[PDB]
């Protein structure tokens, strides 16, 4: 769903 | 003629949140149409810029993720306008936008049909800035509690913790404001007036997010987002339209 701000975020 | 260092770091969160706020971006039109997809493109840059200045924040981390993740899809416009209002201040050559160093928006250009309803709301930020003649410190403070300014509904799964968080950076304001060298009296004015400044973030983040959303949403106005502000609005909209939002207020308005 939110895969971008997740990855970003880890 | 100096030796290359770095500037020191004393131990108060302004002089950190100096030291991880993000450089600006450079952008690298007469058509609303086209000068809107633009800004949109540069807008993706910046919040992702945004994303990796947040977990710099000292407390933000410490948030459980799913907070993390809704404090950011919740104020991005808050902060990107910000942002935009303090660049377009600063270069004190009258009412334009300065959305980047290569990407000025002038009066002419602001009037463009299309154009005017949507830059007024960002002009404003601006114009307040100047008016109130906002400092470096107190902005960067102020822009950190825009980050902190609009929350679930129902709480925060690390509730606690945000609000211990939320009222270091309102006590930094006021280290901010102190520091200036006012006497007591226009101290209290002045803390009142950038909270009330605050507060009016949320009406003008309104206008921009009708605007964000209806032109995203409209495939048809073939505007286009990038990828990463694509999904946070996608993310944000439910939420929005559910009334979910709640904004934090200094004044009960
Ligand atoms: C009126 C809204 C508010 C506008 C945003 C206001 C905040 C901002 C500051 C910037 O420095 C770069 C992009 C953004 C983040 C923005 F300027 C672009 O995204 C386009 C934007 C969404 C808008 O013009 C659009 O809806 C056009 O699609």
């Amino acid at each position: 769903e939110n895969a971008l701000l997740r990855y970003l975020l880890d | 003629m100096v030796p290359a260092a770095l500037p020191q770091l004393t131990p108060t969160l302004v002089s950190l949140l100096e030291v991880i706020e993000p450089e600006v971006l450079y952008a690298g039109p007469d058509s609303a149409w086209r000068i809107m997809t633009t800004l949109n493109m540069l807008g993706g840059r910046q919040v992702i810029a945004a994303v990796k200045w947040a977990k710099a924040i000292p407390g933000f981390r410490n948030l459980h993720l799913d907070d993390q993740m809704t404090l950011l899809q919740y104020s991005w416009m808050s902060l990107m306008a910000f942002a935009l209002g303090w660049r377009s201040y600063r270069q004190a050559s009258g009412n334009l936008l300065c959305f980047a160093p290569d990407l000025i928006i002038n009066e002419q250009r602001m009037t463009l049909p299309c154009m005017y309803d949507q830059c007024k709301h960002m002009l404003f930020i601006s114009t307040e800035l100047q008016r109130l003649q906002v400092s470096y410190e107190e902005y960067l403070c102020m822009k950190t509690l825009l980050l902190l300014s609009s929350v679930p509904k129902e709480g925060l799964k690390s509730q606690e913790l945000f609000d211990e968080i939320r009222m270091t950076y309102i006590k930094e304001l006021g280290k901010a404001i102190v520091k200036r060298e006012g006497n007591s009296s226009q101290n209290w004015q002045r803390f009142y007036q950038l909270t009330k400044l605050l507060d009016s973030m949320h009406d003008v983040v309104e206008n921009l997010l009708s605007y964000c959303f209806q032109t995203f949403l409209d495939k048809s106005m073939s505007i286009e987002f990038p990828e990463m502000l694509a999904e946070i609005i996608t993310n944000q909209i439910p939420k929005y339209s559910n009334g979910n939002i709640k904004k934090l207020l200094f004044h009960q308005k």
